[PDB]
RNA sequence: UUCCCC
RNA sequence: GGGAAUGGGAUUUUAAAAUCCC
RNA sequence: UUCCCC
RNA sequence: GGGAAUGGGAUUUUAAAAUCCC
């Protein structure tokens, strides 16, 4: 049928409009139609009193206009733009009283945790423009949505919403991207709550900065960014998914409930944009590495490289001469590259799959406590960055905790994190037992090198042949602060270090 | 429940202007890329005999002129937002719009695009004679 | 002009594409047509972000090139690989609410048995390339389908529902033919869903030995044939037949029930397969043994002759010696070829229908026990693999037993089974009814040749001159383990020997 | 539902390449044995006063040239498989390539056997000239 | 962790109606190879266990229950539950809602305050980790204090002024 | 509202 | 085409209704 | 007839 | 309260209907 309920007419009155204030031609009243025209009869005199609510519900925002960006994307620039990704729901209420036929937003919920109430509010129909007003409306007939009922006395104008929206979402953007993605289950009534808050037009720049215009203000007519969008009410330019629209049966908890057991409370609104954006996330990240994908620095990412390669030299160049083993198993390592060249071990390389790498000396290993026991009895262990159920009693341990978040680690599915430093690595959760046959790796520096000279270092947890007597060079008076630097940076990333229980220092001071 | 009152052809173009900081730009914009403009306006009936003002209480087209309702040629009324206008009010609602017959096709985008005499009370450049 | 249903855009977009995205004249929108081509208008930007389901359903396999192989065989050539036929069925699901048109393969059946189900998948044309991605759909409406309903929440990967379907075909098919020969109803969602795992090119040979190729892998460009197709993801020239391009009308479980009472249940995958092979056998072989056309000897085939040759001879000139028959009636042999020349009986030869050769050598004879119980009252009726609804009481009868499946005999119909042994025979349902006049033949030696000559023998059943006595010499020594050996192969191999009841050993050992 | 794509004439030579292993192959093969070129493809109505480049983003056909429609110039966007490109994009889809007037009753098969210059963005042996 | 079973309810009604199918009662007995408190019987034996000798034995004898709606609660369980946590949620599933009761009786039994005067048993290694506890606090506050020598020490939320180290040169101050 | 049978 | 069913309890008000819990 | 959203 | 969808093909007769197969 070439009708829509885009605009409809929610309003109770039986007749229709006047020709000189019906908006379309389905609006005007039967008694003016004539031969499909519409013929001016003086016997009816326009209503000049008249509220009719107009429905929010249908948009189709799948124009193609050439200076303006699209809405919607792509899942590959969703992956991108993973760092932007904002979990969007929103529970909406029933016009009941004076119009029947729409919904209008009630509770709107994000992925950051939040809950926004709102008032009831619509678009009227009035004879001189239409009015953003308040509306009569009731909660939906249902048990599921009955903790909806006291929300109802308990919204916010949706001036005061809006601008709650832009301030959250510009607090939590504004170290991570430039942009926002809203990852929705159903886009309709999502569109519908997006009319009340979000606008659109031409690419902008920032009013104080070069950065992308993310916020618009009505107060006056200035864009800026996250980072200058205080007092800004509109959201512009927003980017959105429809994760639905992956080939999904059921709904959303079905789905969500397959693969991650630490969401639920479903038909609330957070916990809804919460569950979307595991969802989406386990969809688009949990299957392998992928490094053809990379990603632009936003912080120290630099320096945690740096660090976690200084810190694994050190630690086994300190251990392989600590106790001296014939032979050494290097477990994860993506390419066979041993961490100290100058060590005179035997490596042996071991791998579920390398990345590509030309060696093919790299045996194969689809490690498992259970299974792999008898392995390795003999000869230090090295798993860095490698995620295994259990450690063995003799390994030298990198393992990254997913339970810090922060800027390079975003939540993942299940409890496991997505770790985003130049690519994306899904980590899964976090597990204590796996060490109980190690113990955390304590800080000490050391070298060997020869030095040659604002309080001078006074620490017992620097091992070098300078500090056997009773001063220590200035050179390793700086490295020392260097590589503790390094440590705290490593460390403070969310790396953990575990080393067996045999370790101590008193070995290395046997090395001069 | 309530009444349909929009035709799915204009759901492209409505759901674009209504979300648009300038709905004006916006809809030229739109034009200019290929899309169609909109359709569903009340086009009134008469003998076309009328004194042919821009807009008028009652409909007066001249020959080469036919009336719309005023309504549905104001691209805002159309969307459901805000009028641009000092008060907020309509100009075109609650009284009839005269569009030229070359110019039926977009009754919106003459009524966005050209202007009226203010001291003839027809289309400037489409018909007054004091220029 | 007219169009056809392949490539079919199935996607619900009202408009047509850009001709630089447009890949037949057909898809263009009606924006550039223009006298019979097309325009580029400068303003109109192309679309970065559809998706466009594209209908694998109307191929066309009668392509004619020196190098192809032809995928349909015809029905004389499919006589001859009968070893290699599989049947293939497949039950499918309705794309929705994004596209609408087209029918992707949810559960794939074989006559083997298995079933497998896949999530769903389609291709998409992008902006890009073509996509094989996830797709919604939804099962068919009807009661018959309602079974398919819980298939939509378990379906796998096709990247493994294919390795599984070569690991199935190289499993089923490695002891028995170079190739497979699909036995199919109706093509047009078969080859469908073929397009998601079969390919085609020029024959091939496997990469680790002379045998054809019959096995692709994409992982490394290389093929393999059933033995060493390890890993393998598709299947490499397949060839197939449909049996209702046989002359059927009707659906497939109407014409089966006609000649069938073990198959049943409809509209699940493997069962319309197995139905479909069952089909087909009944078309080729029910009718009589074709003698012209041979199969090549897969296995032990020879040993068996010989075994069965063995084991007749004995055991006919044993019961010839015990029981002194005036007459032997070897019934089923069109052959007056005797398997004991000097003895003292006189031959009758018969047929169960008439053979090309008119002259008077041999005499009809359709034995039932109904109505030619008493026309053999005396002597001994030698029934060697001749089936019969009941035997008299005064045979030596040897029988095929079809519950005994192996690589020479393959299931037939109505409970009957295909006996592959240098031809192929077709032979009815064993029934244990139809031997309640016999009993079970011994396994027993016996020697009438001159007794001229490692371990000694010690059984009794060695009815020879040299058992009576210390040890049995080394001669028979050994030649009662050869007719021992052969005497399990042959039992081993499926056949039941039966005599008449009042037979026995001890009459022999009155002959020394 | 849906909207036909395709001409019953490709039935064939579409069903063969989008089964085989090497569809280019198939193709060459397929031609060879008296098979029809593919057909249907989206020619351009241009002035032919164009500077004969092979891939542009607007028709640019010399007059020994005419220009299509890239993904209609395209073995694998017309069979719907894989680019065999290690990226497996496309490089046609999206542009307008110029076909040699001579060649242009095969365009499908013309963009498979040949290969564009870099310096000068020709066809090689069609409007090349760089030794 | 203990020698009996308090199952802690929401609504005991469909409770008990559950409980006709696996519980039996009776006078307290004690375990067949032990002296402990009998809380399994087996009917195919007609015998009593305790937790540790319970294998292969079908019923739980004498258990405890504690109805939580019953201290003055109303509306639902989520909802009451809700005001306190946010960690659990995903009502209707029953592990879940069980969860989210005794969370709630958690709650209104012990987030109040510390109750010093109820005292628990000593189920295993308690008094090793407090004599543990007690050495490291005394070695670690003595190398503190004779390494940097602080002035002033401020042992903050100790109500008593018991010095863990009473010869170091340091003045002390006690908080609550 | 849901299920069974034909 | 044939047929069946739509749980348990508490409280209040005037058998019924409402509210609340499961 | 079926599904999604509230 | 809002909204969407109801697959593919062949044959015959007069775009539609019917039949048949999947
Ligand atoms: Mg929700
Ligand atoms: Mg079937
Ligand atoms: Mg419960
Ligand atoms: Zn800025
Ligand atoms: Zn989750
Ligand atoms: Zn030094
Ligand atoms: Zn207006
Ligand atoms: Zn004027
Ligand atoms: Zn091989
Ligand atoms: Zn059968
Ligand atoms: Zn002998
Ligand atoms: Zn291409
Ligand atoms: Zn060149
Ligand atoms: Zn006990
Ligand atoms: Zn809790």
């Amino acid at each position: 049928e070439n009708v829509t309920g885009l605009f409809k007419d929610c309003s109770k009155v039986i007749t229709g409009l006047h020709p000189t204030q019906a908006p379309t031609h389905l609006s005007v009243d039967t008694k003016f139609k004539t031969e499909g025209l519409c013929v001016d009869i003086p016997g009816i005199p326009k209503d000049m009193t008249y509220r009719r609510l107009i429905s929010m519900m249908g948009f189709k925002m799948n124009y193609q206009v050439n200076g303006y960006p699209n809405m919607f994307i792509t899942r590959e620039e969703a992956i991108r733009h993973v760092r932007a990704w904002i979990g969007f729901d929103v529970e909406g209420c029933h016009a009941t009283r004076e119009a029947v036929g729409t919904n209008l937003p009630l509770q709107l919920g994000f992925s950051t945790g939040v809950n926004l109430v709102a008032v009831p509010t619509g678009y009227v129909d009035t004879p001189n423009n239409t009015d953003f007003s308040r509306v009569s409306a009731k909660p939906p007939p249902g048990d599921q949505f009955k903790h909806l009922i006291p929300l109802m006395y308990k919204g916010l104008p949706w001036n005061v919403v809006r601008i709650k929206i832009v301030q959250m979402l510009s607090d939590t953007l504004k170290n991570l991207s430039d942009r926002v993605v809203f990852v929705l289950w159903a886009h309709g009534f999502a569109l519908t709550s997006m009319k009340y808050f979000v606008k659109i037009g031409p690419e902008r720049t920032c009013c104080l900065c070069d950065r992308r215009a993310t916020c618009f203000s009505t107060a006056s007519d200035t864009y800026a960014c996250w980072h200058h969008s205080i007092g800004f009410d509109y959201v512009y330019n927003p980017f959105m998914i429809d994760v639905q629209q992956w080939g999904f049966t059921g709904n959303l908890q079905s789905n969500h409930d397959l693969y991650c057991q630490v969401h639920g409370n479903a038909h609330v609104a957070s916990c809804d944009a919460i569950m979307t954006r595991c969802l989406a996330v386990h969809e688009c990240f949990v299957k392998r590495v992928d490094w053809t994908i990379e990603y632009p620095i936003i912080g120290d990412e630099l320096k945690i490289n740096a660090a976690c390669r200084k810190v694994q030299h050190m630690v086994v160049k300190a251990a392989l001469l600590a106790d001296k083993f014939p032979v050494l198993h290097d477990i994860g390592n993506p390419k066979a590259i041993k961490c100290v060249p100058q060590a005179d071990v035997e490596w042996k390389f071991y791998d579920a799959q390398p990345c590509s790498d030309k060696a093919y000396k790299i045996e194969e290993l689809f490690y498992s406590y259970a299974t792999h026991s008898d392995k390795f009895t003999d000869g230090v262990c090295l798993f860095w960055n490698c995620n295994v159920d259990r450690y063995p009693a003799n390994s030298i341990v990198c393992r990254f905790d997913t339970r810090v978040l922060s800027n390079l680690n975003l939540p993942g599915c299940d409890g496991g994190s997505l770790y985003v430093n130049k690519h994306a690595f899904h980590t899964p959760a976090f597990d204590k037992s796996a060490f109980v046959n190690l113990k955390q790796l304590p800080f000490f520096y050391y070298s060997d090198s020869p030095c040659e000279s604002y309080v001078p270092l006074k620490s017992a947890t620097c091992i070098t042949r300078c500090n056997l007597g009773g001063a220590v060079c200035r050179h390793h008076a700086n490295e020392y602060r260097l590589y503790l630097d390094a440590y705290n940076m490593m460390i403070s990333a969310g790396f953990s270090l575990w080393v067996y229980k045999q370790f101590d220092t008193y070995n290395l001071w046997n090395t001069f | 429940a309530g009444n349909a009152t929009e035709v799915p052809a204009n759901s492209t173009v409505l759901s674009f202007c209504a979300f648009a900081v300038d709905a004006a730009k916006a809809y030229k914009d739109y034009l200019a890329s290929g899309g169609q403009p909109i359709t569903n306006c009340v086009k009134m009936l008469c003998t076309h005999t009328g004194t042919g003002q821009a807009i008028t209480v009652t409909p007066e087209a001249n020959m080469d002129q036919e009336s719309f309702g005023g309504a549905s040629c104001c691209l805002y009324c159309r969307c459901h937002i805000d009028h641009p206008n000092p008060k907020g009010f309509c100009d075109l609602k609650g009284k009839y719009v005269q569009i030229p017959t070359t110019c039926a096709n977009d009754p919106v985008g003459f009524t966005l695009k050209n202007t009226v005499c203010t001291v003839c009370g027809m289309w400037k450049g489409y018909g007054c004679s004091c220029d």
